[PDB]
């Protein structure tokens, strides 16, 4: 049972890595998106604060 | 005077204008969410309608009005996995309800 539950531990924390390595790759894949968009958006958030 | 009185929901595209809406039908996005109607009130204006996102639909041309619930819902047989990501999506959503 210690075996199975160490077995169980590697199936688990590798899909935990596999969603995390995932999600870590599609953070960057949004982080693609060009820095001077988010200075953009805070242009439109200083334009947005205009009223 | 409909025995199942509905309306439906859609979304608008950039630049709103309600003399387009009037004018042109494109206005208007092709996706489309039909529901029922609950119960009218105006209690000071003469129209505060309930409106629900139900049936989602998206008309292939808004202009021609046909319509089907092609509500497409593809998943994977294995529904253990792809929870996973569930945990830190909700995570997610309530670190927005937290911090704002």
């Amino acid at each position: 049972r210690l075996y199975k539950a160490l077995s169980l531990l590697k199936k688990e924390f590798e899909l935990s890595k596999l969603q995390q390595r995932l999600g870590r790759e599609v953070e960057e894949k949004i982080k693609q998106t060009h820095r001077k968009y988010l200075l953009q958006e805070q242009l439109k958030i200083i334009k947005k604060e205009l009223g | 005077r409909l025995a199942q009185p509905y309306v439906g929901v859609f979304l608008k595209r950039d630049d709103s204008n309600e003399s387009d809406v009037v004018e042109s039908l494109d206005e208007i996005y092709h996706t489309g969410t039909f529901a029922q109607i609950h119960e009218m009130q105006d209690l000071g204006d003469k129209l505060r309608m309930i409106v629900m996102g139900h049936r989602r639909v998206h008309i292939s041309r808004q202009l021609e009005m046909v319509e089907v619930e092609n509500v497409v819902h593809e998943d994977f047989q294995v529904t253990e996995e792809v929870k996973a990501l569930t945990a830190e999506i909700v995570k997610t959503i309530r670190d927005i309800i937290a911090l704002n």
